């Protein structure tokens, strides 16, 4: 009745939220809606404690609607006014929206949807370092997507042998090597050497092909003094691009290590780790795509995205929402995706997605079409488990994507024409051939935990 | 097992690791660009190397080319792009010839691969 | 010696008969795997995708040798009632881990494994870490004993307010009020989590008008008195400028939010707290987000652990009284976690595996949310004289104003510890002896009208 | 449209753009000069190739040259200055040859440009 204004008419400077509510039995809908907004704000319908102008420090619930199909759930709308957060801070936002509203006892679960960023705040924000255009402009390569591959064993091996593998498989024909999340500096590899082998293999590879290479170095550290230090050093060198864990290292340090690579010409990668324990039930936690808004907010220029056929949970609908979310300009409202809100994001540049977890070449035409040529594949044991070698591997990877490339050109399908475009190719590709008999029937198909 | 040939093998970014390709093959891509609306355009130069500096990240030499007309705008068939490519093998026989494509909503290049080697 | 294609995990990462190690790592994860694959397979499956494994088999690893930096599982217990939970245990190798780097552990440990298609739900429970990978962390700035030391202050728990709901003020009416609270008798006085710097107040004029505010109110009554800050900040350039004016203007104790902001700033923000003699105030937001679920998330003793290794010197811990038998358990264990040195194994009380600190300090407990004096005896007789008692509304809802509030619970307080050092049972009597405390003190009467008695 | 040839097409700064200059054009400049009461030199040099450093803002190298004789002070006939060259074309075949000029009163040079080329 108080903290439920069933009118009010939201103002172009406020910022909204949608909730989804379990409440306990007997407790009323319209009920609870005015609850979650007071305890997301102030703590009270009354004015027993006013009167020292309040009202424009409150935040209030102005609709509710039915789950079709579930008999007990609602979705939630409120808005808060601008006054209440700090410029240039995600900590905040974060610490006052969501920090007491998930401990309610009248309730049973809460999840967090969608929010809505008005231009008058965005303005204030630095964003990603460089983006899309810059980085294919400071690359020099056009007209497809770009391929990757991670080292293994995870952690076992030495520096010398780190350095033999980088270069065999970035002399094949591949563009970009990466180090596992979890190397950052360890009894049996410690990092000013791994760096320097690194370096020398770049240099010898690139001089053979006559194209340009790189490799993600790792930042990660437990100081932010050594996080700092780490990356000097690779200036020095010459190297193009670094990497960095934003969700189990913090919010604090991802912006500081931003700011430095935007005034010192680095690329920042960046990895989503612990994630799945926020995001992987339908009914408690925070949706994943909040997050994909908050990292392009605070800055990056790669982002895990995820695959839908590989050996980790993922839908398509909900996957192609996002991906528009992160890599488009203006989004319009489309609830069949998972859209509740009309965004706008007035000039700010964007990101590439990247898909990686368990993939071969029979995986190729789907990829291709999922995402445009406007995205990273990566394959980790599509190249290091070669009957042959890491150079072998690395060239059958590249000739299929070649093919659909060029099959995608001409104008034929991709859905119903894909196995066809790989054997024809196969018959003139003696790599090629090789890797189609190891891996013929290995997929992964379970039930969605987390289906809408 | 083979043995990948690490002597005198140059690559040349898209579509060099396919077998060649034929002129049917050149006319095919030419209407791909043509039917997205995109602006053609011709580039040469007569080496290809790449050239870094000591402590510059992101500083390379040799990603110029010179342009050999004005990029055709308002343009709506082919053959036309196929002539002009024959004026410029006949004029400077020693040189690399590249084609390219150019979308003014996003400000970027869309396409680019080598026709004519020395 | 290399065969390209696929296999099994319980190949290679299920060792039935293992004898653990005192370097060693050891875990515990609740599961409940999908229909159609065996229990072992999946524990083996979890183990694999945590330290050294892939999904086709790789030359590059004869050599290095495995055997040596493998992970393992090596029990599987069923859990009773349920239908489709198992209890499993990993054990990871020392080599493993960077020295002195929370960060490190975490994104190993608990990185890529909550989310296989190949599981429904996960959720880690007890952690145990060996006495050669604490020594190479710092722990707390001070401990306990040192700053007892430091206030001068023994015998009884501490007492504190937090500034209810009173935003949009400005900065004088701030400092008025926070005066006005410490001249009533109380010891420390809070912030507001979401108070960090607002067009309707910035903070460096906040940090004057308080400092002004604790001299004035310290020299009437001869105690030492202080204030937590707030120095949460979007980037590290701005932490470090708040708590270097924090420093210069004198001010004994500061406060930081671990879980919204990360476990490196908390750190350096530890390390600079230590070389700079300050004291340090830990408030855990949107914990709940995690910890509440029965069959998904992360249990919070062990974030306790976790806090405890990479520095604090207060943290929040909730009450203990509104809830029931066989609970309360857990609330009373993972407290003597936090303060003791040496706690055995009791399945009854949650407690996994038996932990040795090896002479580090402890820290303090804190305990807020809707209390009034007549819970007083209560809270004394559970916890003990080693915690800090926070009011919110009990103090600045008095009829009379906010600085009699205080002298209610002060002399509320000093009778609960003089009853107890006298034989009398707190438990029983309990509402019996505020109502003799009552009849000459003024100010307890009048309070102990608006709020009732238990029952 | 026609299309600038970028291949082997070095130049020489002042009067290298307009048609090659005959012995009339020559014996023209001389005088203009004369008339100003300025002193004619001449200066030679077996290659024209530019060099840079690292990080050293307004430097250059292959700037000096080697002078023949001495400036020709007190000189009030073109014909003299004529003589001269053809001596320094007879004695040196294999290099470039500059002719100058100089004022005493700002301290400056005035004009130059090449008369012979190898
Ligand atoms: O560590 C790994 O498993 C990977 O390198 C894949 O290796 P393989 O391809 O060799 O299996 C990627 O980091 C995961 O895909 C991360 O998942 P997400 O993209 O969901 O963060
Ligand atoms: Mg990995």
């Amino acid at each position: 009745l108080t903290y439920y204004t069933p009118d009010y008419e939201t103002k172009d400077t406020d910022i909204l939220a949608a909730f989804r509510m379990t409440p306990q039995p007997g407790v009323p809908p319209e009920e609870a809606g005015a609850a979650v907004a007071a305890e997301s704000s102030t703590g009270t319908w009354t004015t027993v404690w006013t009167d020292g102008s309040l009202d424009r420090y409150k935040g209030r619930c102005y609709d509710i609607e039915p789950v079709a199909g579930e008999e007990n759930q609602y979705i939630a709308y409120v808005a808060y006014p601008l006054d209440l957060f700090e410029e240039g801070s995600v900590t905040n936002m974060f610490t006052s929206i969501v920090g007491n509203v998930f401990g309610f006892k009248a309730l049973r679960a809460l999840r967090l949807e969608d929010l809505r960023i008005p231009p008058a705040y965005s303005k204030t924000f630095q964003g990603p370092p460089h983006g899309i255009q810059v980085e294919r402009d400071k690359l020099n390569k056009y007209g497809r997507p770009l391929l990757g591959c991670t080292i293994k064993p995870k952690l076992g091996l030495s520096a010398k042998n780190y350095g033999r593998a980088v270069y065999e498989c970035l002399r094949g024909g591949l563009d970009f090597t990466k180090d596992d999340e979890n190397v950052n500096s360890q009894p049996f590899m410690r990092w000013r050497d791994r760096f320097l082998f690194v370096a020398e293999a770049i240099f010898k590879s690139q001089a053979e092909t006559g194209e340009i290479k790189g490799h993600y170095l790792n930042a990660t550290a437990g100081t932010c003094e050594e996080m700092m230090k780490r990356a000097q050093f690779a200036r020095e060198l010459g190297m193009p691009i670094v990497m960095h864990d934003y969700l189990t290292g913090g919010f604090t340090a991802n912006t500081t290590l931003a700011h430095y690579c935007r005034d010192n010409g680095l690329l920042l990668h960046i990895h989503r780790a612990m994630h799945a324990v926020i995001d992987r039930q339908r009914n408690h936690g925070i949706h994943f795509r909040v997050l994909a808004k908050a990292l392009r907010m605070s800055g990056g220029d790669h982002i895990h995205s995820g695959t839908v056929v590989g050996k980790l949970e993922g839908e398509r609908e909900v996957t192609l929402g996002f991906v528009d979310l992160l890599r488009d300009d203006y989004i319009e409202k489309d609830r069949s995706r998972g859209i509740y809100f009309t965004q706008d994001w007035v000039s700010m540049p964007g990101v590439l997605p990247v898909a990686s977890g368990g993939i071969h070449v029979w995986h190729m035409p789907a990829l291709t079409e999922i995402f445009g040529d406007d995205s990273v594949l990566q394959f980790g044991g599509g190249t290091l488990g070669h009957p042959w070698g890491n150079a072998p591997g690395a060239v059958a990877n590249r000739v299929a994507l070649e093919a659909c490339v060029q099959a995608r050109n001409e104008g034929r399908d991709l859905a119903r024409e894909g196995n066809d475009i790989i054997r024809e190719a196969s018959k003139w590709s003696p790599e090629l051939a090789a890797a189609c008999e190891v891996w013929k029937e290995i997929k992964f198909v379970f039930e969605t935990i987390d289906t809408l | 097992m083979q043995v990948w040939n690490p002597i005198d093998n140059p690559k040349f970014e898209t579509l060099s690791y396919l077998p060649p390709l034929t002129d049917n093959q050149i006319a095919r891509e030419i209407d791909y660009m043509l039917r997205n609306k995109w602006i053609p355009c011709l580039e040469f130069d007569p080496s290809g190397t790449i050239t870094t500096l000591p402590g510059q990240p992101g500083y390379y030499g040799g990603r110029y080319w010179t342009m050999w007309k004005l990029p055709m705008f308002g343009c709506n068939n082919a053959g036309y792009v196929l002539r002009e490519i024959e004026h410029c093998k006949n004029a400077y026989p020693g040189c690399f010839i590249r084609v390219l494509g150019f979308d003014n909503i996003r400000q970027v290049q869309c396409c680019a691969f080598i026709v004519h080697k020395p």
